[PDB]
Protein backbone atom coordinates (compact mmCIF):
# COMPACT_ATOMS: atom_id res chain seq x y z
CA UNK A 1 0.00 0.00 0.00
CA UNK A 2 1.41 3.32 -1.08
CA UNK A 3 0.09 4.85 1.94
CA UNK A 4 0.55 4.97 6.12
CA UNK A 5 -1.77 3.66 8.37
CA UNK A 6 -2.41 3.66 12.69
CA UNK A 7 -5.05 1.57 14.51
CA UNK A 8 -7.79 3.95 16.47
CA UNK A 9 -8.66 1.73 19.27
CA UNK A 10 -11.78 2.16 21.94
CA UNK A 11 -12.16 0.73 25.05
CA UNK A 12 -13.84 -2.57 24.30
CA UNK A 13 -10.87 -3.80 22.17
CA UNK A 14 -12.10 -3.00 19.00
CA UNK A 15 -9.80 -0.84 15.75
CA UNK A 16 -10.45 1.01 13.16
CA UNK A 17 -7.46 1.74 11.03
CA UNK A 18 -7.69 5.00 8.99
CA UNK A 19 -4.97 6.46 6.43
CA UNK A 20 -2.32 9.21 7.36
CA UNK A 21 -2.12 11.69 4.66
CA UNK A 22 0.82 13.36 6.07
CA UNK A 23 2.67 10.99 7.90
CA UNK A 24 3.59 11.40 11.17
CA UNK A 25 2.60 15.12 10.89
CA UNK A 26 -0.95 14.43 10.84
CA UNK A 27 -2.92 16.21 13.16
CA UNK A 28 -5.80 14.42 16.01
CA UNK A 29 -8.36 16.77 13.52
CA UNK A 30 -7.19 15.01 10.43
CA UNK A 31 -7.54 11.62 11.95
CA UNK A 32 -10.87 12.52 13.65
CA UNK A 33 -11.86 13.23 9.95
CA UNK A 34 -10.66 9.72 8.76
CA UNK A 35 -12.88 8.11 10.74
CA UNK A 36 -16.82 6.96 10.04
CA UNK A 37 -18.25 9.92 12.16
CA UNK A 38 -20.25 12.63 11.34
CA UNK A 39 -20.05 16.03 13.06
CA UNK A 40 -22.77 15.12 15.02
CA UNK A 41 -20.85 12.45 16.84
CA UNK A 42 -17.41 14.26 16.62
CA UNK A 43 -18.26 17.32 18.71
CA UNK A 44 -17.95 14.13 21.65
CA UNK A 45 -15.01 12.62 21.35
CA UNK A 46 -11.45 13.52 20.62
CA UNK A 47 -8.27 11.08 20.55
CA UNK A 48 -6.36 9.90 23.56
CA UNK A 49 -2.83 8.82 23.77
CA UNK A 50 -2.45 6.39 26.80
CA UNK A 51 -0.23 3.51 28.02
CA UNK A 52 -0.83 1.09 31.08
CA UNK A 53 -0.42 3.93 33.79
CA UNK A 54 -0.66 7.19 32.11
CA UNK A 55 -3.52 8.44 29.50
CA UNK A 56 -3.22 11.81 27.90
CA UNK A 57 -6.04 13.79 25.91
CA UNK A 58 -4.90 15.34 22.67
CA UNK A 59 -6.01 18.31 21.07
CA UNK A 60 -6.96 19.33 17.31
CA UNK A 61 -3.55 20.79 16.64
CA UNK A 62 -1.50 17.77 18.06
CA UNK A 63 0.45 15.43 15.84
CA UNK A 64 -0.33 12.07 17.76
CA UNK A 65 2.70 9.94 16.07
CA UNK A 66 5.09 12.31 17.39
CA UNK A 67 3.32 12.05 20.96
CA UNK A 68 4.41 8.49 20.46
CA UNK A 69 7.67 8.80 19.15
CA UNK A 70 8.46 11.07 21.96
CA UNK A 71 6.91 8.82 25.23
CA UNK A 72 9.65 7.45 26.81
CA UNK A 73 10.30 11.20 27.56
CA UNK A 74 6.85 12.23 28.18
CA UNK A 75 7.23 9.62 30.72
CA UNK A 76 10.39 10.92 32.52
CA UNK A 77 8.69 14.32 32.68
CA UNK A 78 5.35 13.19 33.89
CA UNK A 79 5.38 10.05 35.94
CA UNK A 80 8.18 8.26 37.92
CA UNK A 81 7.73 4.98 35.83
CA UNK A 82 10.52 3.39 33.16
CA UNK A 83 9.79 4.18 30.05
CA UNK A 84 10.24 0.26 28.57
CA UNK A 85 7.39 -1.83 29.96
CA UNK A 86 4.96 1.14 28.73
CA UNK A 87 4.13 1.27 24.85
CA UNK A 88 0.97 3.81 24.27
CA UNK A 89 -1.66 3.60 21.45
CA UNK A 90 -4.10 5.58 20.14
CA UNK A 91 -7.87 5.91 21.65
CA UNK A 92 -10.97 7.10 20.26
CA UNK A 93 -12.73 8.69 23.90
CA UNK A 94 -14.90 11.14 25.52
CA UNK A 95 -14.27 14.40 25.62
CA UNK A 96 -13.43 15.67 29.40
CA UNK A 97 -14.33 19.13 28.80
CA UNK A 98 -18.00 17.49 27.55
CA UNK A 99 -20.90 19.68 29.75
CA UNK A 100 -23.24 17.03 31.51
CA UNK A 101 -25.99 18.91 30.33
CA UNK A 102 -25.31 18.18 26.68
CA UNK A 103 -23.93 14.82 26.74
CA UNK A 104 -28.25 14.55 28.02
CA UNK A 105 -29.06 15.31 24.97
CA UNK A 106 -27.52 13.04 23.15
CA UNK A 107 -29.59 11.07 20.40
CA UNK A 108 -27.35 9.59 17.97
CA UNK A 109 -27.23 5.29 18.30
CA UNK A 110 -23.49 5.38 17.64
CA UNK A 111 -22.27 8.35 19.67
CA UNK A 112 -24.66 6.57 23.01
CA UNK A 113 -22.58 3.33 22.19
CA UNK A 114 -19.07 4.88 22.05
CA UNK A 115 -20.12 6.76 25.48
CA UNK A 116 -21.67 3.48 26.91
CA UNK A 117 -18.61 1.47 26.37
CA UNK A 118 -16.45 4.16 28.33
CA UNK A 119 -18.53 4.13 30.91
CA UNK A 120 -18.60 0.47 31.27
CA UNK A 121 -15.19 0.08 31.33
CA UNK A 122 -15.02 2.73 33.97
CA UNK A 123 -17.59 1.04 36.36
CA UNK A 124 -15.62 -2.84 35.78
CA UNK A 125 -12.20 -1.26 36.36
CA UNK A 126 -13.55 0.34 39.62
CA UNK A 127 -13.23 3.98 38.90
CA UNK A 128 -17.13 4.97 39.54
CA UNK A 129 -17.96 4.77 43.46
CA UNK A 130 -21.71 4.32 44.05
CA UNK A 131 -23.98 3.21 46.28
CA UNK A 132 -24.48 -0.68 46.48
CA UNK A 133 -28.00 -0.04 45.20
CA UNK A 134 -27.22 1.91 42.15
CA UNK A 135 -24.62 -0.74 41.12
CA UNK A 136 -27.12 -4.02 41.44
CA UNK A 137 -29.35 -1.25 39.07
CA UNK A 138 -26.16 -1.14 36.65
CA UNK A 139 -25.23 -4.60 37.12
CA UNK A 140 -28.93 -5.77 35.87
CA UNK A 141 -28.81 -3.33 33.18
CA UNK A 142 -25.78 -5.01 31.63
CA UNK A 143 -27.30 -8.45 31.80
CA UNK A 144 -29.96 -7.30 29.72
CA UNK A 145 -27.86 -5.42 27.13
CA UNK A 146 -25.25 -8.45 26.86
CA UNK A 147 -27.56 -11.44 27.64
CA UNK A 148 -31.12 -10.38 26.26
CA UNK A 149 -34.01 -10.88 28.25
CA UNK A 150 -34.42 -12.80 31.37
CA UNK A 151 -35.47 -16.47 30.71
CA UNK A 152 -36.09 -19.07 34.03
CA UNK A 153 -35.04 -21.81 32.63
CA UNK A 154 -31.44 -20.38 32.04
CA UNK A 155 -30.41 -17.33 34.39
CA UNK A 156 -32.57 -18.26 38.07
CA UNK A 157 -29.86 -20.32 39.71
CA UNK A 158 -26.39 -21.60 38.37
CA UNK A 159 -25.93 -18.62 35.88
CA UNK A 160 -24.68 -15.89 38.16
CA UNK A 161 -21.63 -17.22 39.40
CA UNK A 162 -18.48 -15.14 39.21
CA UNK A 163 -17.24 -15.29 35.67
CA UNK A 164 -20.37 -14.17 34.47
CA UNK A 165 -20.40 -11.37 37.71
CA UNK A 166 -16.86 -10.38 36.19
CA UNK A 167 -18.88 -8.38 33.69
CA UNK A 168 -21.36 -6.58 34.96
CA UNK A 169 -20.06 -5.52 38.63
CA UNK A 170 -16.81 -3.58 39.35
CA UNK A 171 -13.86 -5.73 40.17
CA UNK A 172 -12.73 -4.21 43.54
CA UNK A 173 -16.55 -6.16 44.51
CA UNK A 174 -16.38 -8.85 43.04
CA UNK A 175 -14.73 -10.62 45.91
CA UNK A 176 -16.22 -9.05 48.57
CA UNK A 177 -19.49 -7.37 48.52
CA UNK A 178 -20.97 -9.18 44.87
CA UNK A 179 -21.53 -12.96 45.63
CA UNK A 180 -24.53 -11.59 48.12
CA UNK A 181 -26.11 -9.15 45.31
CA UNK A 182 -27.01 -12.04 42.76
CA UNK A 183 -30.18 -12.38 44.02
CA UNK A 184 -30.59 -8.64 44.29
CA UNK A 185 -29.79 -8.08 40.25
CA UNK A 186 -31.38 -11.06 38.78
CA UNK A 187 -35.09 -9.80 40.94
CA UNK A 188 -33.96 -5.99 38.64
CA UNK A 189 -32.88 -8.25 35.72
CA UNK A 190 -36.61 -9.88 36.11
CA UNK A 191 -37.97 -6.73 35.96
CA UNK A 192 -36.46 -5.01 33.13
CA UNK A 193 -37.98 -7.79 30.39
CA UNK A 194 -41.14 -8.44 32.10
CA UNK A 195 -41.70 -4.50 31.84
CA UNK A 196 -43.30 -2.93 28.79
CA UNK A 197 -42.78 0.07 30.01
CA UNK A 198 -39.10 -0.05 29.10
CA UNK A 199 -37.66 0.62 25.45
CA UNK A 200 -35.71 -2.61 24.98
CA UNK A 201 -34.05 -1.27 21.75
CA UNK A 202 -30.69 -1.21 22.27
CA UNK A 203 -29.43 2.32 22.38
CA UNK A 204 -32.34 3.13 24.52
CA UNK A 205 -31.09 0.58 26.93
CA UNK A 206 -27.34 2.09 26.80
CA UNK A 207 -29.18 5.14 27.47
CA UNK A 208 -30.64 3.93 30.50
CA UNK A 209 -27.34 2.92 31.43
CA UNK A 210 -25.89 6.31 31.28
CA UNK A 211 -28.65 8.08 33.45
CA UNK A 212 -27.39 6.23 36.12
CA UNK A 213 -23.85 6.79 35.35
CA UNK A 214 -24.85 10.34 35.61
CA UNK A 215 -25.09 10.97 38.96
CA UNK A 216 -21.64 8.67 40.09
CA UNK A 217 -19.37 11.87 41.07
CA UNK A 218 -16.19 10.65 38.85
CA UNK A 219 -18.11 10.39 35.84
CA UNK A 220 -16.63 11.43 33.18
CA UNK A 221 -13.26 11.63 35.11
CA UNK A 222 -9.48 12.26 33.41
CA UNK A 223 -7.66 10.15 36.64
CA UNK A 224 -3.90 11.49 37.41
CA UNK A 225 -1.80 9.28 40.07
CA UNK A 226 -0.33 11.32 42.79
CA UNK A 227 0.84 10.92 47.13
CA UNK A 228 -0.92 12.01 49.84
CA UNK A 229 0.75 11.80 53.38
CA UNK A 230 -1.22 11.22 56.50
CA UNK A 231 -1.82 13.51 59.33
CA UNK A 232 2.75 8.63 61.65
CA UNK A 233 3.66 9.85 58.18
CA UNK A 234 2.63 7.05 55.95
CA UNK A 235 2.25 7.50 51.83
CA UNK A 236 -0.99 7.08 50.66
CA UNK A 237 -1.16 6.05 46.36
CA UNK A 238 -3.92 8.11 45.27
CA UNK A 239 -5.68 8.71 42.14
CA UNK A 240 -6.74 12.16 41.39
CA UNK A 241 -9.73 12.28 39.30
CA UNK A 242 -10.78 15.69 37.62
CA UNK A 243 -14.00 15.97 35.66
CA UNK A 244 -16.87 18.68 35.35
CA UNK A 245 -18.26 18.53 38.47
CA UNK A 246 -15.16 19.06 40.93
CA UNK A 247 -12.37 16.75 42.29
CA UNK A 248 -12.06 13.39 43.30
CA UNK A 249 -9.48 11.37 45.21
CA UNK A 250 -9.46 7.63 45.22
CA UNK A 251 -7.16 5.21 47.11
CA UNK A 252 -5.25 4.26 44.23
CA UNK A 253 -5.09 0.48 46.01
CA UNK A 254 -8.96 -0.19 46.52
CA UNK A 255 -10.73 2.50 44.67
CA UNK A 256 -12.65 3.70 47.64
CA UNK A 257 -13.85 7.23 47.23
CA UNK A 258 -11.35 9.54 49.81
CA UNK A 259 -13.06 12.57 48.77
CA UNK A 260 -15.03 14.65 46.39
CA UNK A 261 -15.42 18.53 46.04
CA UNK A 262 -17.55 20.25 43.63
CA UNK A 263 -16.30 22.90 41.93
CA UNK A 264 -17.22 25.79 44.01
CA UNK A 265 -16.68 24.38 47.55
CA UNK A 266 -12.84 23.93 47.25
CA UNK A 267 -9.87 25.72 46.37
CA UNK A 268 -6.66 24.84 44.69
CA UNK A 269 -2.77 26.27 44.28
CA UNK A 270 -0.02 24.94 42.54
CA UNK A 271 2.83 24.03 44.50
CA UNK A 272 6.68 26.10 44.20
CA UNK A 273 8.76 23.10 42.53
CA UNK A 274 5.31 21.82 40.36
CA UNK A 275 5.47 18.68 41.93
CA UNK A 276 2.19 19.23 43.96
CA UNK A 277 -0.45 21.06 44.39
CA UNK A 278 -2.31 21.84 47.72
CA UNK A 279 -6.64 21.85 47.66
CA UNK A 280 -8.50 23.72 50.52
CA UNK A 281 -11.28 22.37 51.41
CA UNK A 282 -13.69 25.66 52.26
CA UNK A 283 -17.07 25.02 54.87
CA UNK A 284 -14.35 22.35 56.17
CA UNK A 285 -11.89 23.65 57.52
CA UNK A 286 -9.32 21.26 55.73
CA UNK A 287 -6.88 21.56 53.40
CA UNK A 288 -4.54 18.48 52.31
CA UNK A 289 -1.62 18.68 49.75
CA UNK A 290 -0.82 15.96 46.41
CA UNK A 291 2.16 14.94 45.10
CA UNK A 292 2.86 14.28 41.52
CA UNK A 293 4.74 15.04 38.59
CA UNK A 294 1.33 15.57 37.13
CA UNK A 295 0.18 18.56 39.50
CA UNK A 296 0.52 21.12 36.46
CA UNK A 297 -1.94 19.35 34.19
CA UNK A 298 -4.35 18.94 37.63
CA UNK A 299 -4.38 22.42 38.21
CA UNK A 300 -4.78 23.34 34.40
CA UNK A 301 -7.56 21.00 34.01
CA UNK A 302 -9.29 22.21 37.07
CA UNK A 303 -9.20 26.21 36.02
CA UNK A 304 -10.17 25.19 32.74
CA UNK A 305 -13.13 22.98 33.88
CA UNK A 306 -14.07 25.32 36.94
CA UNK A 307 -13.94 28.20 33.93
CA UNK A 308 -16.56 26.22 31.91
CA UNK A 309 -18.97 26.18 34.76
CA UNK A 310 -21.61 29.64 34.77
CA UNK B 1 -15.48 -17.73 27.86
CA UNK B 2 -13.90 -19.06 24.48
CA UNK B 3 -12.66 -16.24 22.13
CA UNK B 4 -13.43 -16.49 18.10
CA UNK B 5 -11.84 -15.01 15.18
CA UNK B 6 -13.95 -14.32 12.08
CA UNK B 7 -12.81 -12.87 9.08
CA UNK B 8 -15.15 -11.21 6.66
CA UNK B 9 -13.81 -11.19 3.10
CA UNK B 10 -15.29 -10.56 -0.47
CA UNK B 11 -14.44 -7.61 -3.53
CA UNK B 12 -15.49 -3.65 -2.28
CA UNK B 13 -18.86 -2.51 -2.04
CA UNK B 14 -20.97 -5.73 -1.18
CA UNK B 15 -21.75 -5.17 2.33
CA UNK B 16 -18.85 -6.14 4.48
CA UNK B 17 -18.73 -3.35 7.04
CA UNK B 18 -22.50 -3.27 6.79
CA UNK B 19 -23.16 -6.73 8.12
CA UNK B 20 -20.99 -6.27 10.75
CA UNK B 21 -21.96 -2.90 12.13
CA UNK B 22 -25.25 -4.03 11.84
CA UNK B 23 -24.63 -7.27 14.01
CA UNK B 24 -21.95 -6.00 16.47
CA UNK B 25 -24.36 -1.84 16.76
CA UNK B 26 -26.99 -2.57 15.60
CA UNK B 27 -26.72 0.27 12.85
CA UNK B 28 -27.01 0.42 9.43
CA UNK B 29 -24.03 1.98 7.71
CA UNK B 30 -26.10 4.03 4.76
CA UNK B 31 -22.88 5.94 3.40
CA UNK B 32 -19.88 3.88 1.99
CA UNK B 33 -16.35 4.33 3.27
CA UNK B 34 -14.42 1.92 2.04
CA UNK B 35 -12.28 0.15 4.62
CA UNK B 36 -8.70 -0.57 5.57
CA UNK B 37 -8.98 -2.48 8.53
CA UNK B 38 -11.80 -2.82 11.36
CA UNK B 39 -12.08 -5.07 13.96
CA UNK B 40 -14.69 -5.34 16.46
CA UNK B 41 -15.60 -7.35 19.32
CA UNK B 42 -18.86 -8.83 20.57
CA UNK B 43 -20.06 -11.41 23.44
CA UNK B 44 -23.18 -13.73 22.24
CA UNK B 45 -24.99 -16.88 23.18
CA UNK B 46 -24.19 -19.71 20.81
CA UNK B 47 -25.83 -23.56 21.58
CA UNK B 48 -26.09 -21.96 25.42
CA UNK B 49 -22.66 -21.17 26.23
CA UNK B 50 -21.23 -17.49 25.94
CA UNK B 51 -18.65 -16.60 23.19
CA UNK B 52 -16.41 -13.86 22.62
CA UNK B 53 -16.54 -13.17 19.27
CA UNK B 54 -13.12 -10.72 17.39
CA UNK B 55 -14.84 -10.21 13.68
CA UNK B 56 -12.57 -8.80 11.53
CA UNK B 57 -13.71 -6.70 8.55
CA UNK B 58 -11.43 -6.45 5.67
CA UNK B 59 -10.67 -4.24 2.59
CA UNK B 60 -12.03 -4.81 -0.91
CA UNK B 61 -8.51 -4.94 -2.88
CA UNK B 62 -5.37 -3.41 -1.26
CA UNK B 63 -2.61 -5.79 0.20
CA UNK B 64 -1.42 -9.14 4.28
CA UNK B 65 -4.49 -10.81 2.81
CA UNK B 66 -2.48 -14.42 3.81
CA UNK B 67 -2.08 -12.63 7.59
CA UNK B 68 -5.84 -12.46 8.00
CA UNK B 69 -6.10 -16.45 6.67
CA UNK B 70 -3.63 -18.09 9.02
CA UNK B 71 -4.96 -16.82 11.99
CA UNK B 72 -8.84 -16.69 11.48
CA UNK B 73 -10.78 -19.40 12.37
CA UNK B 74 -13.87 -18.84 10.47
CA UNK B 75 -14.13 -16.80 7.36
CA UNK B 76 -17.61 -15.18 6.18
CA UNK B 77 -17.06 -15.15 1.74
CA UNK B 78 -19.60 -11.94 1.18
CA UNK B 79 -20.93 -11.40 -2.62
CA UNK B 80 -23.83 -9.03 -3.48
CA UNK B 81 -26.53 -10.21 -5.26
CA UNK B 82 -26.70 -6.88 -7.19
CA UNK B 83 -22.99 -7.32 -8.81
CA UNK B 84 -21.65 -10.32 -11.10
CA UNK B 85 -18.47 -9.58 -10.61
CA UNK B 86 -18.07 -10.01 -6.75
CA UNK B 87 -19.76 -13.47 -7.17
CA UNK B 88 -17.60 -14.79 -9.48
CA UNK B 89 -14.38 -13.25 -7.07
CA UNK B 90 -15.06 -15.52 -4.34
CA UNK B 91 -13.61 -18.94 -6.18
CA UNK B 92 -10.23 -17.36 -6.33
CA UNK B 93 -10.79 -16.59 -2.48
CA UNK B 94 -11.92 -19.88 -1.44
CA UNK B 95 -9.27 -21.56 -2.86
CA UNK B 96 -6.49 -19.43 -1.05
CA UNK B 97 -8.08 -20.15 2.32
CA UNK B 98 -7.90 -23.70 1.50
CA UNK B 99 -4.36 -22.98 0.38
CA UNK B 100 -2.91 -21.31 3.53
CA UNK B 101 -5.04 -23.53 5.99
CA UNK B 102 -3.46 -27.20 3.88
CA UNK B 103 -6.77 -28.46 4.65
CA UNK B 104 -10.59 -28.24 3.31
CA UNK B 105 -12.27 -28.84 6.65
CA UNK B 106 -12.14 -24.73 6.81
CA UNK B 107 -15.24 -23.05 8.54
CA UNK B 108 -16.74 -21.69 5.73
CA UNK B 109 -19.98 -20.11 4.98
CA UNK B 110 -21.49 -18.21 1.51
CA UNK B 111 -22.64 -14.91 1.99
CA UNK B 112 -25.50 -13.36 -0.36
CA UNK B 113 -26.18 -9.57 0.54
CA UNK B 114 -28.03 -7.03 -0.55
CA UNK B 115 -31.38 -9.32 -0.91
CA UNK B 116 -33.34 -6.20 0.37
CA UNK B 117 -33.23 -5.13 -3.74
CA UNK B 118 -34.63 -8.10 -5.04
CA UNK B 119 -35.32 -5.72 -8.40
CA UNK B 120 -32.12 -5.28 -9.44
CA UNK B 121 -30.78 -8.82 -8.35
CA UNK B 122 -28.37 -10.17 -11.08
CA UNK B 123 -26.93 -13.12 -9.33
CA UNK B 124 -29.96 -16.17 -8.08
CA UNK B 125 -30.60 -17.50 -5.26
CA UNK B 126 -30.18 -21.30 -7.22
CA UNK B 127 -26.69 -20.15 -8.13
CA UNK B 128 -25.93 -19.36 -4.79
CA UNK B 129 -26.88 -22.75 -3.93
CA UNK B 130 -24.83 -24.40 -6.49
CA UNK B 131 -21.90 -22.81 -5.06
CA UNK B 132 -21.82 -24.11 -2.00
CA UNK B 133 -23.06 -27.48 -3.06
CA UNK B 134 -19.89 -27.49 -4.99
CA UNK B 135 -18.07 -26.01 -2.32
CA UNK B 136 -18.13 -29.48 0.01
CA UNK B 137 -21.89 -29.01 1.35
CA UNK B 138 -20.48 -25.39 2.12
CA UNK B 139 -22.96 -23.04 4.43
CA UNK B 140 -25.51 -20.55 2.03
CA UNK B 141 -27.08 -17.73 3.43
CA UNK B 142 -28.44 -14.81 2.13
CA UNK B 143 -29.08 -11.95 3.42
CA UNK B 144 -29.74 -8.13 4.24
CA UNK B 145 -27.81 -5.47 6.49
CA UNK B 146 -30.43 -2.99 5.52
CA UNK B 147 -33.56 -4.69 6.96
CA UNK B 148 -31.32 -7.31 9.24
CA UNK B 149 -32.34 -10.15 7.27
CA UNK B 150 -30.19 -13.17 8.07
CA UNK B 151 -27.29 -11.47 9.72
CA UNK B 152 -26.99 -12.87 13.29
CA UNK B 153 -27.23 -16.36 12.06
CA UNK B 154 -23.92 -15.84 9.51
CA UNK B 155 -21.62 -15.40 12.53
CA UNK B 156 -23.51 -18.01 14.50
CA UNK B 157 -23.05 -20.91 12.37
CA UNK B 158 -19.37 -19.89 11.64
CA UNK B 159 -19.44 -20.26 15.79
CA UNK B 160 -20.60 -24.24 15.31
CA UNK B 161 -18.36 -24.97 12.67
CA UNK B 162 -15.61 -23.70 14.71
CA UNK B 163 -16.68 -25.87 18.02
CA UNK B 164 -16.74 -29.21 15.55
N1 LIG C 1 -29.81 -1.64 0.15
C1 LIG C 1 -28.74 -2.15 0.77
N2 LIG C 1 -27.59 -1.47 0.74
C2 LIG C 1 -26.60 -2.11 1.40
C3 LIG C 1 -26.65 -3.31 2.06
N3 LIG C 1 -25.42 -3.62 2.61
C4 LIG C 1 -24.65 -2.61 2.28
N4 LIG C 1 -25.31 -1.66 1.54
C5 LIG C 1 -24.74 -0.41 1.02
O1 LIG C 1 -23.65 -0.73 0.18
C6 LIG C 1 -22.61 0.26 0.30
C7 LIG C 1 -21.30 -0.40 0.60
O2 LIG C 1 -21.40 -1.10 1.87
P1 LIG C 1 -20.12 -1.48 2.70
O3 LIG C 1 -20.56 -2.17 3.99
O4 LIG C 1 -19.23 -0.31 2.87
O5 LIG C 1 -19.43 -2.58 1.80
P2 LIG C 1 -17.87 -3.07 2.00
O6 LIG C 1 -17.76 -4.51 1.58
O7 LIG C 1 -17.47 -2.93 3.44
N5 LIG C 1 -16.89 -2.14 1.06
P3 LIG C 1 -15.20 -2.23 1.26
O8 LIG C 1 -14.72 -3.66 1.03
O9 LIG C 1 -14.51 -1.28 0.24
O10 LIG C 1 -14.85 -1.80 2.66
C8 LIG C 1 -23.10 1.28 1.33
O11 LIG C 1 -23.65 2.43 0.70
C9 LIG C 1 -24.16 0.50 2.11
O12 LIG C 1 -25.18 1.35 2.63
C10 LIG C 1 -27.90 -4.03 2.08
O13 LIG C 1 -28.13 -5.12 2.61
N6 LIG C 1 -28.89 -3.35 1.39
C1 LIG D 1 -4.19 21.33 29.14
C2 LIG D 1 -5.65 21.38 28.72
C3 LIG D 1 -6.21 22.58 28.27
O1 LIG D 1 -5.42 23.73 28.21
C4 LIG D 1 -7.55 22.63 27.88
C5 LIG D 1 -8.33 21.48 27.93
C6 LIG D 1 -7.76 20.25 28.39
C7 LIG D 1 -8.56 19.07 28.45
C8 LIG D 1 -8.00 17.88 28.90
C9 LIG D 1 -6.66 17.83 29.29
C10 LIG D 1 -6.06 16.52 29.78
C11 LIG D 1 -6.79 15.38 30.13
C12 LIG D 1 -5.80 14.42 30.53
C13 LIG D 1 -4.57 15.07 30.38
O2 LIG D 1 -4.79 16.28 29.94
C14 LIG D 1 -5.88 18.98 29.23
C15 LIG D 1 -6.45 20.20 28.77
MG1 LIG E 1 -15.92 -1.98 4.42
Amino acid sequence: KPYEKVRIYRMDGSYRSVELKHGNNTTVQQIMEGMRLSQETQQYFTIWICSENLSLQLKPYHKPLQHVRDWPEILAELTNLDPQRETPQLFLRRDVRLPLEVEKQIEDPLAILILFDEARYNLLKGFYTAPDAKLITLASLLLQIVYGNYESKKHKQGFLNEENLKSIVPVTKLKSKAPHWTNRILHEYKNLSTSEGVSKEMHHLQRMFLQNCWEIPTYGAAFFTGQIFTKNHKVIPVYVGVNIKGLHLLNMETKALLISLKYGCFMWQLGDTDTCFQIHSMENKMSFIVHTKQAGLVVKLLMKLNGQLM
Amino acid sequence: MREYKLVVLGSGGVGKSALTVQFVQGIFVEKYDPTIEDSYRKQVEVDAQQCMLEILDTAGTEQMRDLYMKNGQGFALVYSITAQSTFNDLQDLREQILRVKDTDDVPMILVGNKCDLEDERVVGKEQGQNLARQWNNCAFLESSAKSKINVNEIFYDLVRQINR
